[PDB]
């Protein structure tokens, strides 16, 4: 009985899908700086989160 | 017409759910590649990390005694 | 992160403690060492309502970036240059802090060589 | 082995009575016999009339009392012009250019 | 071989790992049949009243009324003051009272001694 | 209900034990009372101290939520051994082994947090440098007093 | 969602699962083919048939009911009674 | 162990129930269908090895160490069907299963909304109250002395009679009300 | 205060001259009119109490208890008219006369300017309550419950009589308004120790103190519903009222006499709340919860800070309404299943949804859900006891776990789960019953809008 | 209403991993009596499901095409 | 100042209004869940204005 074709379901997942694509970008470029971001670090230490996730 | 249930076989797909699913998958990969093309430093690194061992004793003030 | 292995598994007398340094005077090794120049006036970064963590020696780029971010609304993607200016000067401040760390480590190496030379000489 | 003949007979009789009961839980085409009983009005009754009520309440009852709506004072930059004074905030000192 | 299951107070032994589960002896057959007969007689006595069309109310359960009377009213007429109950009533009845008495008394003596020596930071404390 | 079906005192003679077992609707060989230490139990049966989760759920109970029949002598802690509460059901891992594994894991993690607190990681940098005497007026220093001059130099 | 079961549909599905079982020849099978007497199957085979019924319809049959469903019509009647078909 | 009709489980019944529990826990261990199907035929071979064992002490011993085998090799979270006890949807709809007698408590203005349903309910209630005395006297003329021995009930032996104690089995609520 | 005493007395010819079908309607109507008139007592001032005469006065402590007392009589008449429907007509009028007489004794108990008149009214309230319990209670143990309710109270109160006559002979007066100005400090002696015990132990019994509470899970349980309403909602609060009047005269010895009793409540509210986790009797669970809630009022009166008295009087009013509604809910199920065993009738939200909503609301007010005045009184007592000693938050916070854990268990056991199959006399909720639940809950929710009227003389 | 079930004779386990299972069972003297019951899961539209990197790279082809078109659009549009 | 605070309180009052609608009811609803969904969508739209003039 596999069926997901209700516009309620599709639109409700769709708006959070647009959120899960773009909302981190939009919010992170709209908020003001309240700390100082650490942006100078060695290359094994900058790539740590992505490498650990891939591993 | 709504989806009829099937028995021991692949269910009926609508054209709309398939094209929307493929469209948002292509949207995701477009966004990943686009922001990777433009930013390219939130992932790989913003500024070069200098080597402290390559620094001279003159600029750090280490008089030789 | 090799300095953690040098301080914890090696000796800590030559490695600089983070909580209390510089232990050497700032003029120790420098002919006429000049101060750091503060560009933003104390009243200017007071009236810009900056966070007290953010009122460092490079807050004038942050003031320029926040004025850009106010003036370029709703186009929130239109101040990448001022943001990169502030990020680059924070990077330069971080490089200066690394230079202070390496300076203190080299002077502790100098003191280690000094006391070993004094033990081997007399 | 499975059921005894008494168990088969009892389950058949209970099954017949149960299927009659479940059939008799159905509805008539007249049932339920009920007794005999503007495009954007949601933007008017639920939004705009509350904006009216809340603006009246805040303007003439809340802001007429001290320290009820206290706003953070706006952020002042070097190079601004004050609206209440006209006093131009003087711009920053020239930068020791880094790049 | 396999680690033996060690049953506890809050994690009992399984039905299939109990060595009395595999009793084919005639006395256990008699016990299981007599428990079956008691349970069937109580079941029949329940569902004669439960399926009654004339009955409109509560099928009273004398097991339940018996349980509530044992939990509530039978406790004092079957109490005897002896060594065990006296030590448990002194340990659990006045013991924590003595304990919290000395704790709160020591705390308030320390606090009052700090206050009347001008030592406790009581700078903005004006709600009490 | 009447007098001779209510709970009574502790049975000592075997005929009183048999009348008690007949009262609580159970066999004499299965009827154990609580030990007569004077705690207030009387003749009430010590049922074998199981939760009601362990009862057979596919059996047709008179009370399906409680898994309990009508007329069945209830446990003394029946309100305690309901399925909303304390379970005694058999666990896949031994109870002592569960206690040893959980205590070892929690104690080892707290010990390693103490170790990492004693040996913290950091970055090869100096202190963050702030102008105006480490921001003396900003941090709440009074303007009538004057701080000692905190001076940071170029490097 | 949730299509209603009928006696004919349940009968079709039970006989369909039994026609896909390689210890029953699908031409001898009928609705009253007793598994131990007519079809000549083991009690282990009866347990596996009831477990395939559970995997087919999605609900567990208890063992006190599983050890007594000895023809496919008993299985259809049991699923009917536990699912209330022909409402 | 604990059954309504029988006082006990036979040895054969214990072997069957251990076989079914072992295959369910094996399916919980062996998620994919081909891999489960392979190890399930292997377990069927392990149960076929000791099928023709005539020493009942030896068969009971093998069943006991097979239970210890199963208890070592069980899954910590076995697969439970959603409406099976321990399931995610188990006893979910019990809040919607209102009993039939509450329909007697309805107001006549909300009974008049369904005239045919309550007119049809009246003959069910009438059939029940005329069958009740016949099925009570059927139960008392057939139950042995000392009470009933098992919880099984007799069927309707005559024509026109209904089986005894039938109302709360027939008029139970649906599984999806 | 004579404008409330005379209408309460005119309720006696109003009930003894009414027609036989009319004695509930007329008494309900005119007791609601007296309760409407009770709001004139809210003429309170920030400095001066509302001092009517030589005999009667009303500050902001007596005023909410008066409003609650005069409001509780119509609600008791609604709660008690069902189970006394088959009662004899003259015994029905005697029941109503005992409730009227109890209201009469209470409304001049709370306004008694002089303390021996306070004592006479305070002990005059025993006799209608005793008669209601032992005459219209349902079970055999109503007689023993009446004996316990009488003889803990009198054994507490007769040393209070001796001590108040001693204050009369020493200070010259027992006017509370005079004793606000002539109060002498009470030094450390054994004579003043037993002075303190004689002035306090009667109210310790009436609160009840833990260890002296044994009369209550009989007297609240064996009573009829109007008896349980007036015992829980008003008659426990005579102890707290009398403590707040009498601890003026007991300084500074109270600052070291309070130490045992504070322990007896701070541990006792842990115990009785724990006891509510294992109560099979629902009405006994509500009784032990009343002991658990009044233990906080005992602590708040003994530590004698302003936040503590404000939280204590807020918690007294809030607990009056909440426990009265909880007993009325327990009676609404007892009138159907005819057993007070809580495990008997389950799953009642499937059968009675609006009554289960009332159960939910009374449970949430029992567990002190903000911003209810239950939470306001609870919270202010917790603030003042933290300022008293910082460790007490443990015994406070642990209490607030267990207070949740029996309140929702009472909600889960009675209303949730599968309904009981063999119980089939569960009628729909009568309009009288839902009216009773709303007349408890709606004032308790409206008082969160303006809680300053139930925060005592030192708000 | 009346639903038509498909034929039971079309579910054959050749070409599926049930065939590998039956061969490894016949290698030690066993036979697989529930193969055709499980045969529908490995046949029809549920045969040849994607790999995990094929799951993640769903829509990567059209996304890469739209990426190259947009990069060429901004590379021409700057001039 | 007058826009910000007004739409701020409008968001909360607008969210409270279907609670008053479900408590002040007689009829079987003409899709009350659609009403609450429309209400929360419009409260989101209303709350975006103080958010944007915070970003400014
Ligand atoms: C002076 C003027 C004042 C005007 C404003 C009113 C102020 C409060 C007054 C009392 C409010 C409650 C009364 C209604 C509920 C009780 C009866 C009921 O359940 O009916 C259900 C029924 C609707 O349900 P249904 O589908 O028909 O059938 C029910 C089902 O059987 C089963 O239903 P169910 O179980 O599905 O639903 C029950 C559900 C159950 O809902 C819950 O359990 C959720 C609530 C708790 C958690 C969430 C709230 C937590 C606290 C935050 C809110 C307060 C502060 C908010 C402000 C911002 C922060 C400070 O109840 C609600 O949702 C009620 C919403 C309002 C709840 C108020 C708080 C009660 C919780 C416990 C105490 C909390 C602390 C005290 C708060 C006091 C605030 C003043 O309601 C009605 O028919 C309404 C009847 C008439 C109501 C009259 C209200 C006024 C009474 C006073 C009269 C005199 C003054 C004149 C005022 C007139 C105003 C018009
Ligand atoms: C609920 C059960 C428990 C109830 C507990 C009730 C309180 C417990 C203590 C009560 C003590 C007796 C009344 C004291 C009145 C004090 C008035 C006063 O001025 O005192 C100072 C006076 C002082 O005398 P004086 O004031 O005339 O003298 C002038 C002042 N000096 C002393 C400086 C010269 O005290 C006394 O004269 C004696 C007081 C103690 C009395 C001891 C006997 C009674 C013992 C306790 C009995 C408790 C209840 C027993 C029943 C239990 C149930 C069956
Ligand atoms: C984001 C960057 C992704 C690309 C860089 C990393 C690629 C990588 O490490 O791939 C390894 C692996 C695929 O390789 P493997 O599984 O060995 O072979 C399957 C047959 N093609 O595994 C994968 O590629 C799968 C994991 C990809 C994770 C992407 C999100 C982080
Ligand atoms: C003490 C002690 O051992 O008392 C036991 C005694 C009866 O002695 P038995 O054990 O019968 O010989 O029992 C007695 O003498 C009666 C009880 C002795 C006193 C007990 C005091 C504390 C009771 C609990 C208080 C809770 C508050
Ligand atoms: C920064 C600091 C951080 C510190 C962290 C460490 C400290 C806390 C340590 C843990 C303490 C709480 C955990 C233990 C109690 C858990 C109770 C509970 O939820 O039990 C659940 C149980 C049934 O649930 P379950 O069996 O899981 O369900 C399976 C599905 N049938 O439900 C039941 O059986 C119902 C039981 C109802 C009565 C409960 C009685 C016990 C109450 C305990 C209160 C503890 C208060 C501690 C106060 C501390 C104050 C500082
Ligand atoms: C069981 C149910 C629950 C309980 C209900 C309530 C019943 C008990 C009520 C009374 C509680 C005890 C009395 C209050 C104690 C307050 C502080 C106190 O007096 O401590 C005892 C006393 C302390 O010594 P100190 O302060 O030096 O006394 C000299 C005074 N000029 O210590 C001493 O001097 C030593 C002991 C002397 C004997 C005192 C006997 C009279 C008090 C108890 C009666
Ligand atoms: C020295 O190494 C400084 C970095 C901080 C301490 C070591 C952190 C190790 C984990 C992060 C890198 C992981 C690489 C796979």
């Amino acid at each position: 009985n596999i069926n997901e074709n209700n516009p309620f379901l599709i639109n409700s997942i769709k708006r959070l899908l647009i959120g899960s694509l773009f909302a981190g970008f939009i919010i992170s470029n709209n908020i003001p700086p309240m700390t100082i971001p650490q942006m100078t670090m060695p290359h094994y230490l900058k790539m740590t989160a992505l490498t650990v996730t891939i591993l | 017409a709504h989806i009829e249930p099937r028995y021991r076989q692949f269910p009926q797909l609508t054209r709309s759910q398939v094209i929307q699913a493929e469209f948002f998958s292509a949207t995701m990969w477009f966004w990943i590649l686009w922001r990777f093309w433009h930013d390219s430093d939130a992932v790989l690194g913003h500024f070069p990390y200098p080597d402290p061992s390559q620094w001279t004793d003159e600029e750090l003030g280490i008089p030789p005694d | 992160g090799a300095h953690l292995a040098r301080r914890y598994l090696g000796d800590a007398s030559v490695e600089p403690e983070p909580l209390r340094m510089p232990t050497f005077p700032p003029d120790y090794g420098f002919p006429e060492r000049k101060e750091r120049e503060m560009v933003a006036t104390q009243q200017e970064m007071n009236d810009a309502q900056l966070v007290l963590q953010q009122r460092d020696y490079c807050a004038h780029y942050l003031i320029r970036f926040l004025k850009c971010k106010r003036d370029s609304f709703p186009n929130f993607l239109a101040c990448k240059h001022e943001q990169h200016d502030w990020d680059y000067c924070e990077h330069l401040d971080y490089v200066k802090r690394m230079k202070e760390f390496e300076r203190e480590r080299r002077l502790l190496q100098r003191k280690k060589r000094r006391e070993q030379r004094e033990a081997d000489m007399a | 082995s499975g059921y005894t003949p008494d168990e088969k007979l009892r389950l058949q009789q209970l099954r017949e009575l149960r299927r009659r009961w479940l059939k008799d839980q159905e509805l008539s085409p007249r049932e339920p016999v009920l007794p005999p009983r503007r495009h954007s009005i949601f933007a008017f009754t639920h939004v705009l009339i509350p904006v009216w009520i809340i603006h009246y309440y805040l303007k003439y009852h809340v802001t007429t009392k001290p320290y009820t709506i206290v706003e953070k004072k706006p952020r002042i930059f070097p190079g601004d012009t004050i609206l209440e004074t006209g006093e131009v905030i003087p711009p920053m000192k020239e930068f020791p250019d880094q790049h | 071989s396999f680690p033996k299951y060690e049953p506890s107070r809050l994690a009992s032994l399984p039905t299939t790992l109990d060595p009395a589960e595999y009793d084919i002896s005639s006395e256990t057959r008699k016990a299981q049949a007599e428990r079956l007969a008691i349970r069937s007689r109580l079941k029949r006595e329940y569902q004669l009243q439960y399926n009654d069309p004339s009955r409109r109310g509560v099928v009273e359960d004398p097991a339940l009324i018996r349980w509530t009377c044992a939990r509530s009213a039978n406790v004092y007429p079957n109490f005897r003051p002896n060594t065990k109950t006296s030590l448990l009533g002194a340990l659990f009845g006045i013991g924590p009272l003595i304990f919290w008495y000395y704790v709160f008394k020591t705390d308030r003596d320390r606090k009052e001694k700090l206050i009347q020596e001008g030592k406790l930071d009581r700078t903005f404390n004006i709600s009490y | 209900i009447t007098k001779d079906m209510l709970p009574g005192p502790y049975p000592k003679t075997p005929e009183e034990r048999a009348a008690a077992a007949k009262k609580y609707n159970m066999r004499v060989e299965d009827y154990e009372p609580y030990p007569d230490d004077g705690m207030g139990y009387g003749d009430y049966p010590k049922l074998p101290d199981r939760s009601q989760q362990e009862r057979d759920p596919w059996y047709d109970w008179d009370h399906p939520d409680l898994r309990l029949n009508w007329g069945e002598p209830m446990h003394w802690d029946l309100d305690m051994y309901i399925r909303n509460r304390v379970d005694t059901s058999p666990t896949p891992v031994n109870w002592n082994l569960m206690c040893k594994h959980l205590f070892g894991f929690v104690a080892f993690m707290l010990f390693m947090f103490w170790v990492g607190e004693t040996y913290p990681t950091y970055q090869p940098v100096g202190p963050k440098q702030y102008p105006y005497n480490n921001l003396y007026l900003e941090r709440g220093g009074d303007p009538n007093k004057e701080p000692e001059p905190v001076v940071h130099y170029e490097i | 969602d949730a299509p209603p079961l009928t006696l004919e549909g349940i009968k079709d599905r039970v006989l369909y699962v039994l026609k896909l079982y390689d210890k029953i020849d699908p031409e001898k099978l009928s609705v009253n083919s007793h598994f131990m007497k007519d079809l000549g199957l083991d009690s282990l085979d009866q347990v596996e048939i009831i477990m395939a019924m559970e995997d087919e319809f999605g609900f567990e049959i208890p063992d006190i009911d599983a050890e007594k469903l000895m023809c496919p019509q008993e299985i259809v009647d049991y699923i009917a009674d536990k699912k209330d078909v022909y409402e | 162990a604990f059954l309504p009709s029988a006082a006990y489980l036979t040895h054969q019944q214990k072997v069957l129930q251990l076989y079914k529990r072992a295959l369910r826990h094996l399916e919980s261990r062996c998620v994919h269908r081909d891999k489960y199907r392979y190890f399930a035929c292997l377990l069927r071979a392990r149960f076929d090895e000791h099928k023709n064992e005539k020493d009942m002490v030896k068969a009971t011993q093998l069943l006991r160490e097979a239970e210890k085998e199963f208890w070592h090799g069980q899954h910590p979270q076995p697969y439970i069907f959603p409406e099976s006890p321990g399931g995610t949807s188990y006893e979910r709809y019990e809040c919607y299963k209102v009993p039939e007698w509450c329909l007697d408590d309805w107001h006549p203005s909300e009974k008049a909304m369904y005239p045919d349903y309550f007119a049809k309910r009246e003959q069910w209630k009438k059939l029940r109250r005329e069958s009740w005395e016949r099925e009570v006297k059927q139960l008392q003329e057939e139950t042995p002395v000392g009470g009933p021995r098992t919880e099984a009930l007799p069927p309707a032996r005559k024509q026109g009679d209904l089986p005894p104690l039938w109302w709360h089995i027939v008029t139970r609520p649906r599984e999806r009300p | 205060m004579l404008k409330y005493i005379i209408p309460t007395m005119m309720l006696m010819p109003l009930t003894w001259l009414s027609k036989n079908s009319m004695i509930w309607i007329n008494t309900t109507l005119h007791s609601l009119l007296i309760s409407l008139t009770s709001l004139l007592l809210l003429n309170q001032f920030g400095d001066n109490s509302l001092n009517f005469s030589l005999t009667f006065f009303s500050d902001s402590l007596s005023t909410p208890l008066l409003i609650l007392t005069m409001w509780l009589l119509p609600l008791m008449l609604m709660a008690s008219q069902h189970h006394l429907s088959k009662e004899n007509l003259a015994r029905k009028k005697l029941f109503i006369s005992m409730l009227i007489l109890l209201q009469l004794f209470l409304i001049m108990t709370f306004t008694a300017t002089e303390l021996i008149f306070f004592y006479i009214m305070f002990e005059a309230t025993l006799v209608p309550t005793l008669i209601i319990i032992t005459r219209w209670g349902n079970q055999t143990e109503r007689l023993n419950a009446g004996l316990y309710f009488l003889f803990y109270t009198l054994a507490g109160s007769l040393p209070l009589l001796v001590a108040l006559i001693y204050i009369q002979n020493t200070m010259g007066s027992l006017n509370f308004l005079i004793l606000q100005y002539w109060v002498q400090p009470m030094p450390n002696s054994w004579s003043n120790t037993f002075m303190w015990l004689a002035c306090m132990m009667a109210f310790m019994v009436k609160m009840p103190l833990y260890g002296l509470h044994l009369w209550l899970p009989k007297a609240h349980v064996e009573a009829p519903i109007a008896g349980s309403m007036v015992l829980a909602a008003i008659l426990l609060k005579l102890g707290g009222y009398g403590m707040m009047r009498i601890t003026l005269l007991l300084n500074p010895i109270t600052d070291f006499m309070a130490y045992p009793f504070i322990m007896l409540s701070l541990w006792g509210m842990i115990m009785t709340s724990s006891i509510c986790l294992r109560q099979t009797d629902l009405k006994s669970l509500i009784a032990y919860s009343s002991v658990s809630h009044m233990a906080l009022v005992i602590v708040a009166i003994l530590i004698q800070t302003p936040w503590s008295y404000m939280g204590a009087t807020a918690l007294m009013i809030a607990h009056g309404l909440t426990s009265s509604m909880l007993f009325c809910l327990a009676n609404s199920n007892y009138e159907r299943v005819h057993s007070r065993t809580m495990i008997l009738a389950r799953g009642l939200q499937t059968l009675l949804p609006l009554m289960a909503a009332w159960w939910l609301l009374a449970s949430l007010t029992n567990l002190a859900l903000p911003p209810s005045i239950n939470l306001i009184g609870e919270l202010f007592v917790v603030m003042s006891t933290f300022s008293w000693s910082n460790i007490t938050i443990i015994l406070m916070g642990l209490n607030m776990v267990i207070t949740a854990l029996y309140s929702l268990y009472m909600l889960i056991t009675t209303q949730r789960g599968k309904h009981t199959h063999h119980i089939n006399n569960i009628l729909p909720s009568f309009t009288r019953e839902n009216a009773l639940m709303s007349l408890h809950m709606l004032p308790l929710l409206l008082l969160s809008l303006n809680p300053k009227i139930i925060l005592g003389p030192l708000y | 209403s009346k639903m038509e079930l498909p034929d039971y004779k079309q579910w054959k386990i050749e070409g599926t991993p049930l065939e590998t299972v039956q061969e490894k069972l016949a290698a030690r003297g066993l036979r697989d009596p529930w193969g055709r019951n499980e045969a529908w899961r490995y046949m029809g539209g549920f045969a040849n499901n994607v790999s995990f990197v094929g799951a993640l790279l769903k829509g990567f082809k059209w996304g890469f095409a739209a990426f190259v078109v947009a990069v060429g659009a901004e590379y021409y549009l700057e001039s | 100042m007058n826009l910000f605070s007004s739409l701020t309180l409008v968001t909360l009052i607008l969210l409270t209004m279907p609670i008053a609608a479900i408590n002040f009811n007689t009829h079987k609803f003409t899709n009350y869940p659609l009403y609450v969904k429309t209400t929360i969508s419009c409260a989101f739209i209303t709350s975006m204005i103080p958010t944007m003039m915070f970003i400014h």
